RNA sequence: ACGAGACUCUGGCAUGCUAACUAGUUACGCGACCGGUCGGCGUAACUUCUUAGAGGGACAAGUGGCGUUCAGCCACCCGAGAUUGAGCAAUAACAGGUCUGUGAUGCCCUUAGAUGUCCGGGGCUGCACGCGCGCUACACUGACUGGCUCAGCGUGUGCCUACCCUACGCCGGCAGGCGCGGGUAACCCGUUGAACCCCAUUCGUGAUGGGGAUCGGGGAUUGCAAUUAUUC
């Protein structure tokens, strides 16, 4: 087989960028099944960016240092929800994580310029990169404050954040921080 | 504010006061006489797109 | 803080569902103890009950993680 | 009997390999049968220590290093002759012994 | 062609060598499993009331695997770390009493026997006994 | 972080300087004669020499070196 | 089906309003003595159904668990499981669990008290007497 | 009927014996689907589902596994496995086979045919960890 | 010229080579399963995984671009490796520390009302707050029944060196016991059956079962003595 997990198609992936496909792109013969193939990513500049979305993901979910290094934990917690979300919504667990991701990532930041700049900020493009790492860890960070002290547990919090972000909500925490950062740097322009 | 596409042509170089932004040339794809400069956060490449909210502004140059 | 729940038999828990509990789309025991309001041990008893009847979906089994869908 | 072996314990390769390889030549010249150099794990003793004599400064530790190798090798001959081959000028700093099944 | 002793779940294996042994109803029980810690890193009572079927079908499947595990063996198997609170834990061996009495247990029932090399191993009619369990159990869904 | 020290410089002038015939342009060649015809007291510093003998050896042909 | 008889959410075993919301084997740890494995250790020899809920527990099944507990040697089980092995003033090995004496006997410093001895005296001042550092350290309970 | 052309991550190995016979495949003495995990299943059983079982319908390959860490453990078996029937197709039956097969999975991952170059860092005193130092005191 | 680099040690590659019956493929009742998994055996091929020796191998070497087309840098083919990690580490100095290592010590204090091994009898295990190097913790990111399949470095039975790591049978919850005990070593510990997790009762959203951090009581092995229970 080539499809994810043996369940989701590899065939109906969109464009949905024109030209922002290049660094979100699950359509070529290494999109593997399992993700999980260690941590050689993350030992080069941009030898992360041919890393499938799926992975880097995945990767993203141990924080906190309790939970470090269990990356078996963040596959079943993937597998899960994968197979939760499609079914809840309907169309294919990729698409939706594509969606889900453009729809989660800043666009816009506020950087301070000059030598000795130390009143005011400037407006900035965000690099394709730069955003999407952002918002998998806002992403992330929503599941765990969904899954701390609250009703709601692991592989679970992540198929209803995705499901928000896709929708565009202000539910989920990833865009409504998003936003919030958007109106700083909107009266920071 | 619309958002629109340019190609990056030549990566000018970096700055920032700690230094986070990369300063580079972007060509306009529906126009092509028309090139910006822009600061751009994060790790940008060469030939790539990038997604701008405002056409209008641009950053210091040298 | 503190959350009281119903540790016995009583008239909400058998009530709303038969019909209503799986006319959801989504069923787990994190759902159903959070829209019934009930401790999960009760909610598991009905689940099994259910499932040797034979009329819910199981897709996760665990102490910690079951995933269900309707199957009527 | 013929079974007989012989232990060379050293510390340096360079002399114990020499060793080993000019009995496994005069072994070899007269028509025995004889094993080969068996290399035992060679072992080394890792002591990390204070440098200073009185504490005081930063905690730079010595990690004085010693490794010492051992070579086995068994021969089916006449003892006379590994009597006769043993003393063939050895090299100093190396422990050669024989050892009976 | 054949079957495998140990093609199917290890887990359901010996989940059915348990009800199997249970079934038969062979191995006995001491008269005390309320004294004993049965672990050095134990919080609170064994929650099973059944464990001594499930210690001695495990042990058998480990005498199975290989032989020799004598006293000394057992107890480093389930031994494990041992939280002392603030200080840092270490290994601590499991208890030596329900050890040996699993040991004691487990002999004279005409499925471990003495070897040369010491400790003891499987009998064949035990083996006999869980392949004809594997075989049935990959027929049950591996077969079909 | 692949500047060459002068002692492979200097060799390898030296050596361009002194045997220019029998050397060419492949390293594993070069490296051959260079230990051939010299005391390198190392493989890896034969091999260092021996690279920037190709490199110079890639220089002359496309016009006389400056050294 | 289940018992609509009955039905209390209290289990009074010494005079004593305990908290039935938890679930059985766990909301009678609130006893002195009974708790932890102890109680894990009398509800095994209880032979009681232990996978039922606490609502669904009966009357005969706490006057049950309050035999088994009043006598130690229901069930021949050894001395030194319980606390009050070696007890003091009399060797006693029975165990009777009750408000208004069992903090008496947690007041066993007295009888060293008298004694003056260096615990006696650690004691006295509220110190950790098993010799635990207290040069400047402990700082809570004393505001 | 013999290759042992092993397979190496981290300290932890794996040797895959081929031979001519059945085409099926054991590991450890055990059948292939059943590794108690189940969640890095399909990870080892990536050369079936990408060159096909016809590929692996005639070669007999038992594979033992030896070496400290679960998940070292793994990740060297497939490597094992595709090395093995690279060197039983070269050694025995022609080029042409294992050339596709080889081209086919480094056009799917390359670390199939090479081993990994990372290992465990040594750890340099003044510090809890590797790189790590000890706090400062300021 | 010194320092840097080179260099020494260490790892990423060796189906090329010298090779062992301590570790081991491939090898037929013996121990067995309706042609197949099973550390109980022995010679055979003589080394692939196993140990350590000679070597070899990587050089910004081969392409694309940038570069005062230089020194170099950035990507790609290939390759095990395209920056492995340490050791050593220069001028000249600090009134830095060490006269409590010195039987290396100078000069004052010494020269018995001593400034030592002798009872160890005697103490930093004494307390009204803050700075200074970590672990448990805050859980439905996990305590939790067990189903489990797997390590690396190495000290290890004594020309005054008594102190050694661990299996058979039994006892006891625990410290241990007795007969030979396996250890001149990869033969013995041990196919080091260690940490999480693939599951098995509770918790289903918590002050509790985690935090046992503070007070009761039971035992052993080197201890003339363990009180201020230091030790399990």
């Amino acid at each position: 087989d080539i499809k994810l997990f043996g369940k989701w198609s590899t065939d109906d992936v969109q464009i949905n960028d024109i030209s922002l496909q290049d660094y979100i792109a699950v359509k070529e013969k290494y999109a593997k099944y399992l993700p999980h193939s260690a941590g050689r990513y993350a030992a080069k500049r941009f030898r992360k960016a041919q890393c499938p979305i799926v992975e880097r993901l995945t990767n993203s979910m141990m924080m906190h240092g309790r939970n470090n290094g269990k990356k078996l934990m963040t596959v079943r917690i993937v597998k899960h929800a994968f197979e939760i979300i499609h079914l809840l919504t309907g169309e294919n667990p990729l698409q939706v994580l594509v969606n889900a991701i453009i729809n989660s990532g800043p666009r816009e930041d506020s950087t301070r310029i000059g030598r000795a700049g130390t009143v005011r900020r400037q407006a900035v493009d965000v690099s394709p990169l730069r955003r999407v790492n952002q918002a998998i860890w806002l992403l992330c960070t929503g599941a765990r404050e969904a899954a701390f002290r609250n009703i709601k547990t692991i592989a679970e919090c992540l198929a209803d954040e995705l499901i928000n972000a896709a929708k565009g909500s202000s539910n989920s925490y990833a865009i409504k921080k998003k936003d919030e950062l958007e109106r700083v740097a909107k009266s920071n322009r | 504010q619309p958002i629109k596409l340019a190609r990056v042509t030549k990566v000018l170089g970096r700055t920032g006061s700690q230094g986070q932004c990369t300063q580079v040339r972007v060509e306009f794809m529906d126009d092509t006489s028309r090139s910006i400069i822009r600061n751009v956060k994060g790790p940008v490449r060469e030939g790539d797109v990038l997604t701008l909210l405002e056409s209008e502004r641009e950053a210091r140059r040298l | 803080d503190k959350l009281n729940n119903l540790v016995l038999f009583d008239k909400a828990t058998y009530d709303k569902l038969c019909k209503e509990v799986p006319n959801y789309k989504l069923i787990t025991p994190a759902v159903v103890s959070e829209r019934l309001k009930i401790r999960g041990s009760l909610a598991r008893a009905a689940l099994q009950e259910l499932l040797s009847k034979g009329l819910i979906k199981l897709v996760s089994k665990h102490r910690a993680q079951v995933i269900y869908t309707r199957n009527t | 009997i013929h079974r007989i072996r012989i232990t060379l314990t050293s510390r340096n390769v360079k002399s114990l390999e020499k060793v080993c390889a000019d009995l496994i030549r005069g072994a070899k010249e007269k028509n025995l049968k004889v094993k080969g150099p068996v290399r035992m794990p060679t072992k080394t003793l890792r002591i990390t220590t204070r440098k200073t004599p009185c504490g005081e400064g930063s905690k730079t530790w010595d990690r004085f290093q010693m490794r010492i190798h051992k070579r086995l090798i068994d021969l089916h001959s006449p003892s006379e002759i590994v009597k006769q081959i043993t003393s063939i000028s050895i090299e100093p700093g190396v422990e050669v012994e024989v050892t009976i099944a | 062609p054949g079957v495998t002793v140990k093609d199917v779940n290890q887990q359901e294996f010996v989940r059915a060598l348990a009800a199997f042994l249970k079934k038969s109803g062979k191995l006995k029980v001491p008269e005390w499993v309320d004294t004993v810690k049965l672990a050095k890193h134990k919080e609170l009572a064994p929650y099973d009331e059944n464990w001594f079927y499930t210690r001695a079908a495990s042990t058998a499947r480990h005498l199975y695997l290989r032989g020799g595990a004598g006293v000394g063996s057992m107890t480093k198997i389930y031994g494990g770390r041992q939280r002392n609170g603030v200080m840092p834990s270490h290994f601590s061996r499991g208890s030596k009493s329900v050890a040996r009495r699993v040991l004691q247990a487990l002999e004279g029932l005409k499925m471990v026997e003495k070897d040369q090399d010491g400790g003891r191993k499987l009998t064949p009619q035990g083996q006999r006994d869980l392949d004809r369990i594997a075989g049935q159990v990959a027929a049950a869904n591996k077969k079909h | 972080g692949r500047v060459r020290t002068k002692t492979v410089k200097k060799a390898a002038r030296v050596i361009i300087e002194k045997y220019y015939t029998r050397l060419g342009n492949d390293f594993h060649t070069n490296k051959r004669v260079c230990e051939e015809i010299a005391i390198i007291p190392s493989k890896k510093l034969r091999n260092k020499i021996a690279g920037y003998v190709t490199h110079l050896m890639k220089r002359i042909q496309r016009g006389p070196v400056r050294g | 089906l289940v018992i609509p008889e009955k039905f209390q959410h209290i289990l009074r075993v010494l005079n004593t309003n305990i908290d039935g919301r938890r679930k059985i084997a766990f909301a009678i740890t609130a006893i002195k003595g009974v708790g932890r494995r102890y109680a894990h250790v009398v509800l095994r020899k209880a032979d009681i159904d232990l996978t039922k809920r606490a609502g669904e527990l009966t009357e005969d099944e706490v006057e049950r668990v309050i035999t088994i507990m009043q006598n130690p040697r229901q069930y021949k089980i050894p001395d030194w499981f319980l606390n009050r092995q070696k007890d003091v003033k009399d060797g006693k090995y029975s165990q009777v669990l009750a408000n208004g004496l069992d903090n008496k006997l947690r007041e066993d410093l007295e009888r060293l008290k008298k004694i003056r001895a260096h615990r006696g005296l650690r004691h006295f001042w509220g110190l950790r007497v098993r010799g635990q550092h207290t040069k400047t350290t402990g700082r809570r309970g004393r505001t | 009927q013999s290759v042992q052309v092993f397979g190496r991550k981290k300290t932890a190995t794996a040797v895959a014996h081929c031979k001519r016979g059945n085409g099926l495949i054991k590991v450890n003495g055990r059948p292939l689907e059943m590794i108690e995990p189940r969640t890095l299943q399909y990870k080892l059983l990536e050369p079936v589902l990408l060159l096909g079982k016809e590929r692996f319908a005639g070669v007999d390959i038992r594979v033992r596994v030896k070496g400290g860490g679960h998940v070292a453990q793994i990740y060297a078996i497939r490597q094992s496995i595709s090395k093995a029937l690279v060197a039983y197709y070269q050694k025995y039956v022609d080029e042409a086979s294992k050339k596709e097969i080889k081209d086919i999975l480094i056009q799917y991952d390359r670390t199939l045919l090479v081993a990994d170059p990372r290992r465990c860092e040594s750890k340099k005193f003044g510090g809890p960890g590797a790189r790590a130092r000890y706090q400062k005191s300021y």
